[PDB]
RNA sequence: UGCUUCGGCACAACUGUUAAAAUUGGAAAAAUACAGAGAAGAUUAGCAUGGCCCCUGCGCAAGGAUGACACGCAUAAAUCGAGAAAUGGUU
RNA sequence: CCGAACG
RNA sequence: GUAAGAGCCUAGCAUUAGUACU
C-alpha cells in the first residue's frame, strides 16, 4: 500500500562488498566509439551503408509387398514446423516441445 | 567484447626511440658509404654455444645500456639483445637470426 | 496577461510545424520472452541494448537486428538501460533494487550500486562527471559514484516512484519526474530541489531533453508538456492530447518527438510547434493480447533516423523515416494553429 | 652544565579527561506471580510488507514463533433529501 | 576426500 | 506444552556542570 520512502560520527562497520575495487575507471579510447572520434565520421553514412549491405546481402539478388496394406501415404500432407515466434505462454512451441519432452 | 578493448597487440615490443651508442648516427652513415670499411658476418654455432651472448657482450661495449645491465641483475637475467622476441626470449633460445 | 489575451497572440504567432516526413515501421525483433522495457543505443551507433521482464539484456545489431548477445544478471526486470558515451559501460536498473555497471570489454557486471530500497524504474548518467543517476519506487533519486559504487547523494523530495530521469551538464544536472505528479529540477551540487514543476496531473513517466535547445518535454496520461531550462518555465502542452498513459518519450535533432502509449499508439510530434504529424497504433506479434500492447521505451539511434522501440508484445521494433517523401507526397496530420479561446 | 672580559651569559620552558573519590542517576538479569502464540474448522511450511521494535550474526547472508508488532474490534452515522400534505397565517 | 553454525 | 512479553522488589553504567545578599 505504501513503500518505504528513502532518504539518506559515520558508523565504522564495513562491509565486503565495500571494500575498494574496480578503482578506476575505463574510459573510451580512439577505437572505441569516443565523443571526439566521433564527431569526425557521418554516422548517417556507415547506417545506411549497413543496413543496404545487410538489406541486400540477405535477398541474394542483384504388385509390391504393400499390397494389403491399408493406407498409403500417410505422411503426405504433414506440416512442416516454421521457426515463428508465438506470444503466447502456453501455446507457443518451446512449450508444446517442452511438455512432449517432459510429460509421458 | 561488445566494445573491443583497444589492446597493445603484443607480438615483440621494442624500444620507442633510438639508443644512445658511442657513436653518431651521421658516423655510421660515414662509414657506411664506402665499401673498404664494412664487413658482413653472419654469426653461427651450435645450440647455446654463446652466439647471442657474443652479440650481447658487443652491444654491451659499444653501446649505452648500464641501467638495463642493472634491470638485468636486479630481475635475475643475463641480457639477451638479439634474442627480442618476447618467446624467443623465453627458451634461452635465438629463435630467427637478427641483423 | 490572460487566457484570453494570450489565446490570441496564440492564434496570430504560433509557429508553423516544420514539416516532417512519416515514418514507417520496418522491422520487429521477437526472442525476449518478457516486455522489453528498456533500450539504449550505443554511442557508436552500431548495436542497441534491450532489457526485459524476461530479466535479460540483449545487445542486437542496429542495422541487422540481429542478436549479438544476451546478458542474464539481473534477478527481475530490467527497467533502465543507460550506454556510456565516455566509458565502455552499460548501466541497468531493475526491479531487483540493482543497479549493475556492465564492462563492455569483459560483457560482464563489474559494479553494483546498492541502496535502492524498492524497484529501480529510471537511470541517467551524468554527461560529463562520472556519477550515475537512478531513481526507483523509494521516490528518491540516488546519485551514485560510477567509480567507488558510492552513494553521494540522495535527492530527497518526490513522494512516488521516481519514474523518468534526465541528466545534463549545465544546471538543473538531474531532472526527474515522478509518480507524485511533479517535475524537480534538482541542483546537483547542494543535493536540493531547484524546482518543483506541478502542472502535470497524472504521473510522468516520461522525459526527454530536446538534443540542442535548452529546454526537455514531459508527458503523462493526460499531457506532454514542453519547459525551458534552467528554471522549469512552462513552455507549452502539445497540439493534441494522445489520450494514453505516455510511457516513453524520445526528442529527435530535426525535432521529431515520438512519444509512445500504453496502449501501443505512437505518435509523432513538431517538436516547435506541438503539432502531431503522425498517429499509429502498434500491430502486436502473433500470440500477443492487444492488451499486452504497450509501448514501453523508445530511442533514436545516434543519427537521428531510427527509433527503436521497446513494446509489450516483447518485440523491438524498428522505425525509419520515410525519407524519400515531400512536403507534397506526405504532409501527414495538418495543423489548425491553438485558434480557440479556452482557460489554462 | 659549558663559556666565561669570572659580571654574568648561554642552555632548558607550563603535566594532568586533574580522584586513592564523591555523589550521581540508570540499567539488563533473577525469582515471583501474571499470563502464555499467524492464516481459514483442525494441524501445520513459510516468504514478505510497514517502522521512533528489536535480538543473534562479519554480514548488502541467514536466523530469531512466518522474530515480534500491526491485522480493524470496521459500536470507522461511509448519511439525507424528496414531496405531499397539510397545516398554519392572513385576508 | 575429511567440519562448524543456523534454520 | 512452547516461549514472548508487562510489571513488582531488590537490582553497579554513564557524568564533572551548577552552590551568591546594602
Ligand atoms: N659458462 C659460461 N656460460 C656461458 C657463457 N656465455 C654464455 N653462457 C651461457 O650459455 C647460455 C646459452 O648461450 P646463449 O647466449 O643462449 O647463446 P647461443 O649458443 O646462441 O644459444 P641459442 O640462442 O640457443 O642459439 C646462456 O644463457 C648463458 O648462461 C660463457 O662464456 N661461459
Ligand atoms: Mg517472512
Ligand atoms: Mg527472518
Ligand atoms: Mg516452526
Ligand atoms: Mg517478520
Ligand atoms: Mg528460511
Ligand atoms: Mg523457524
Amino acid at each position: 500500500w505504501a513503500p518505504a520512502i528513502g532518504g539518506e560520527k559515520p558508523s565504522v562497520q564495513q562491509s565486503a562488498k565495500n571494500l575498494p575495487g574496480h578503482t578506476k575507471l575505463k574510459f573510451r579510447q580512439t577505437g572505441q566509439a569516443a565523443e571526439e572520434e566521433l564527431r569526425a565520421k557521418d554516422l548517417r553514412a556507415e547506417l545506411e551503408a549497413k543496413e543496404r549491405k545487410h538489406f541486400g546481402k540477405q535477398s541474394g539478388t542483384d504388385r509390391r509387398w504393400d499390397d494389403d496394406v491399408v493406407f498409403k501415404n500417410q505422411a503426405r500432407g504433414e506440416p512442416k514446423q516454421q521457426k515463428r515466434f508465438v506470444n503466447d505462454t502456453i501455446r507457443n512451441d518451446f512449450h508444446r516441445r517442452f511438455l512432449q519432452r517432459y510429460i509421458r | 567484447p561488445i566494445v573491443a578493448p583497444v589492446k597493445v597487440k603484443k607480438f615483440e615490443t621494442l624500444e620507442a626511440e633510438p639508443l644512445r651508442t658511442h657513436y653518431s648516427n651521421e658516423f655510421l652513415a660515414t662509414l657506411m658509404a664506402n665499401p673498404e670499411l664494412v664487413r658482413n658476418v653472419a654469426v653461427v654455432g651450435h645450440l647455446h654455444h654463446g652466439k647471442t651472448t657474443i652479440m650481447d657482450m658487443f652491444v654491451e661495449q659499444t653501446h649505452e645500456l648500464r641501467k638495463m645491465t642493472a634491470a638485468q641483475q636486479a630481475a635475475g637475467k643475463q641480457l639477451r639483445f638479439t634474442d627480442t622476441r618476447l618467446d624467443e626470449q623465453a627458451r634461452a633460445m635465438s629463435i630467427k637470426m637478427m641483423p | 496577461n490572460s487566457s484570453a489575451a494570450v489565446s490570441r497572440r496564440i492564434a496570430s504567432k504560433w509557429p508553423r510545424p516544420v514539416w516532417h516526413a512519416p515514418w514507417k515501421m520496418y522491422r520487429v525483433i521477437s526472442g525476449h520472452l518478457g516486455w522489453v522495457r528498456c533500450v539504449a543505443v550505443d554511442p557508436s551507433n552500431e548495436w542497441f541494448a534491450t532489457g526485459s521482464a524476461d530479466r535479460t539484456i540483449k545487445i542486437w545489431d542496429l542495422a541487422s537486428g540481429q542478436l549479438k548477445l544476451t546478458l542474464t544478471g539481473h534477478i527481475e526486470q530490467v527497467t533502465g538501460l543507460a550506454v556510456s558515451s565516455r566509458h565502455p559501460y552499460m548501466f541497468s536498473c531493475g526491479l531487483d533494487k540493482m543497479v549493475k555497471c556492465w564492462d563492455l570489454e569483459q560483457n560482464k557486471v563489474i559494479r553494483s550500486y546498492h541502496g535502492h530500497l524498492s524497484g529501480v524504474y529510471s537511470i541517467a548518467l551524468h554527461p560529463n562527471l562520472d556519477v550515475l543517476m537512478t531513481g526507483g519506487r523509494d521516490s528518491v533519486v540516488r546519485v551514485w559514484d560510477m567509480r567507488t559504487k558510492v552513494q553521494a547523494m540522495v535527492l530527497s523530495g518526490h513522494d512516488q516512484t521516481v519514474c523518468s530521469l534526465l541528466a545534463q551538464a549545465p544546471d538543473p544536472q538531474v531532472i526527474s519526474g515522478s509518480h507524485d505528479s511533479t517535475i524537480r529540477l534538482w541542483d546537483l551540487r547542494k543535493g536540493k530541489a531547484s524546482a518543483v514543476l506541478t502542472h502535470h496531473k497524472k504521473s510522468i513517466r516520461a522525459l526527454a531533453m530536446h538534443p540542442h535547445e535548452f529546454a526537455f518535454a514531459s508527458a503523462s496520461a493526460e499531457n506532454i508538456k514542453k519547459w525551458a531550462l534552467p528554471d522549469g518555465d512552462f513552455l507549452h502542452n502539445m497540439l493534441s492530447q494522445q489520450r494514453a498513459i505516455i510511457n516513453s518519450m524520445a526528442i529527435n535533432q530535426d525535432g521529431v518527438v515520438a512519444t509512445g502509449g500504453d496502449n501501443g499508439s505512437l505518435w509523432l510530434w513538431d517538436w516547435r510547434s506541438g503539432h502531431c504529424f503522425q498517429q499509429d497504433e502498434t500491430v502486436v506479434q502473433p500470440g500477443s493480447l492487444e492488451s499486452e500492447g504497450a509501448l514501453y521505451d523508445m530511442t533514436f539511434d545516434m543519427t537521428g533516423s531510427r527509433l527503436i522501440t521497446a513494446e509489450g508484445d516483447k518485440t523491438v521494433k524498428m522505425w525509419k523515416e520515410v525519407e524519400d517523401a515531400t512536403p507534397e507526397t506526405h504532409p501527414g496530420l495538418p495543423f489548425r494553429p491553438p485558434k480557440d479561446i479556452k482557460r489554462f
